[PDB]
């Protein structure tokens, strides 16, 4: 292998991870926000934070760093991280090695304006020797052993659907739901709402919540039902009626229980008020009525995979990409998740075999954007990415 | 009875007409680097 | 191809026929045996060209030095022939000889032809053959001589020094 180290980051939307390439796991996992304290000020880092917004001191506020695109979208704030990262987690000069950074799929338009504010923080703020960029989906896709792969990434954001074929991404047929881990924060909260009390600016607290007990609630009781929901309980309605009538148990019924600390206060939910919070990621129909079925999770994926089989037959890509599904991201390790994912997809594709790939290891998935990235820095060649260097900057520079 | 138009000699004309190697190149060194990133891919997860 | 070891039988019935033809400036057919002798060389020429009018047959072939080797030793004669050298001058008397001889190697280079296709410069195939171009009066002769030329500069880049510097403005005229 080749006589390198990297620093290999990823700036999710939500997350960043930050880590060398000579090692198997990261060395921090950040969020991708800040708060500005105020002469103002950068908090950067996760107990920093929570340190910090449990003080809950007026003036200070949590702002962002990755817009819903997956793309950076305050460049000053971003080189302070940075150097947040570089100086007290890897504790190293950016000056002396390879870096390697992710970017989403897209469809092809915001390339090049990334490209260049990326070359002048990487080259006129921080004097990094050298980078390159890879692009999420393909890299876990590679790190997976595939080079043509369906990539369904289940982030804070949303959906992300990426068709990948013979190492290739299919820009026109990549698709970006807007519903994810964020949105469940969102409706644990509004729907949990009076039990808690409870019932931009106010950012801190939405942070600091969605940051502690919410997070562990989504872990804890969310669960994603392998079938439409609302059939499932017209069966288990239907089935119950005949064990009643019958003689003279309907699975929805069971309870959940959750310590719900800042108030010492158990909150009971029933197994389909579990499975109901992810049905909106499917049927985002049933919050508002503004919400086509369309918008869902699964009409998604097909609408994405048809627009694969527009490339440029169209019922041996679907054959290839369905043979080849990757399901990643944080939230899709919401119990239930690939399983209705996958039901999902098998009924929109009833004469294909469908084969899916996941992670199952919990870590893992939670940074496997940062774990592909991690795979290409440790290829053999040189020759294996594209790496900007100065140069590339300066040539573009002219005219 | 002479054979006036061989097989081979055909086809090294249909050929040299047409290319008058980069193609060659170009598609089956891909696949050759494409399957040396897979091989090495198939080695990291095993470390 | 399909069988093997069959070559080497007509090589050893063939080079005989290279010193013969070597001797033939000369009244040198005065006994039987060198009859016998030629004759069998003749056959086993023919029976060499018209199995090279087959793909796998001219493969095996042009694998062979002798073969090469022996059709431009007649080639060469053919040449001395027909530029009316001094050294060999061809006694009438077995001129009939010489002619089915001549015919048979142009058809057996023909078929090779094909598989020496880039001619370098100073190629002694390419000479011989334009000199016989600029004698002979057949026609056979003359459509072959031109197909062997054509199909020697299949792959030759014009740049580069090739076979066809040795095509002078006689032999383009013509």
């Amino acid at each position: 292998t080749l006589n390198r180290k990297c620093v290999v980051i990823h700036n999710g939307s939500h997350r960043t991870v930050a880590g060398f390439s000579n090692v198997e796991l990261p060395q921090c996992i950040i969020p991708s926000s800040y708060i500005k304290r105020t002469e103002a000020e950068f908090i950067f880092g996760t107990y920093n934070m929570i340190d910090a917004a449990a003080e809950k001191r007026n003036g200070d506020e949590v702002y962002t760093l990755v817009d819903s695109q997956g793309l950076p979208y305050n460049w000053d704030a971003l080189e302070m991280q940075w150097r947040y990262l570089y100086d007290t987690q890897l504790k190293v000069s950016p000056e002396e090695l390879p870096l390697v950074i992710t970017m989403p799929a897209t469809n092809g338009k915001p390339d090049m304006a990334i490209l260049e504010r990326y070359y002048e923080l990487a080259f006129d703020k921080l004097n990094v020797p050298v980078f390159q960029i890879v692009i999420e989906p393909l890299a876990i896709a590679l790190s997976m052993g595939k080079s043509s792969a369906f990539v369904i990434d289940i982030g804070a954001s949303g959906c992300n659907v990426t068709p990948i074929i013979d190492g290739i991404v299919v820009k026109n047929a990549v698709v970006r739901s807007k519903f994810g881990g964020d949105f469940l924060d969102f409706q644990v909260h509004e729907r949990l709402a009076p039990l808690i009390k409870e019932e931009q600016k106010r950012s801190t607290d939405v942070w600091y919540e969605a940051s502690t007990w919410i997070q562990q609630f989504k872990s804890t009781m969310l669960q994603v039902s392998e079938k439409d929901l609302f059939e499932l309980e017209r069966y288990y309605k239907e089935q119950a009626d005949i064990y009643a009538k019958q003689q003279e148990n309907n699975p929805l019924v069971q309870k959940k229980n959750f310590l719900f600390k800042p108030l010492n206060k158990t909150l009971t939910l029933d197994l389909k008020e579990c499975y109901q919070f992810a049905e909106y990621l499917f049927k985002p129909q049933l919050i508002s009525d503004k919400f086509s079925p369309e918008d869902g999770l699964g009409p998604l994926m097909a609408k994405s995979v048809k627009k694969a089989g527009a490339s440029i037959s169209p019922e041996q890509v679907y054959s290839l990409l369905l043979t080849n599904v990757i399901i990643t991201g944080s939230t899709s390790l919401i119990e239930g998740m690939e399983q209705r994912i996958i039901k999902e997809l098998s009924i929109r594709f009833p004469q294909y075999k469908l084969t899916t790939f996941a992670n199952q290891v919990m870590m893992d998935r939670k940074i496997q954007g940062w774990l592909g990235a991690l795979t290409m820095a440790n290829l053999p060649s040189w020759s294996l990415g594209k790496w900007y260097s100065k140069e590339d900057y300066e040539t573009l520079k002219r005219d | 009875s002479k054979v006036i138009v061989p097989q081979t000699v055909r086809l090294a004309e249909e050929l040299e007409r047409q290319q008058l190697e980069k193609r060659k190149k170009e598609r089956n060194l891909h696949l050759q680097k494409i399957n040396s990133i897979i091989d090495f891919i198939k080695e990291r997860q095993s470390e | 191809r399909t069988l093997p070891d069959l070559l080497p039988l007509f090589k050893t019935f063939i080079l005989p026929l290279e010193r013969i033809v070597e001797g033939l400036n000369k009244s040198s057919i005065c006994d039987s045996k060198a009859m016998d002798s030629l004759q069998m060389g003749l056959n086993a020429l023919l029976i060499l060209r018209n199995l090279a009018q087959d793909t796998d047959s001219v493969q095996i072939l042009v694998k062979d030095r002798e073969i090469k080797s022996f059709i431009l030793f007649i080639l060469k004669k053919f040449q001395c022939v027909a530029t009316g050298d001094n050294k060999w001058q061809l006694y009438e008397g077995n001129a009939t000889f010489f002619n089915e001889l001549t015919h048979y190697t142009l058809d057996l280079m023909e078929a090779i032809s094909s598989y020496i296709a880039p001619a370098m410069k100073d190629d002694h195939y390419f000479q011989t053959l334009v000199s016989i171009l600029n004698y002979t009066k057949d026609r056979y002769m003359v459509i072959s001589i031109l197909r062997s030329l054509s199909r020697l500069l299949v792959r030759s880049k014009a740049n580069e020094e090739s076979a066809a510097d040795n095509l002078d403005h006689k032999t383009l005229s013509l």
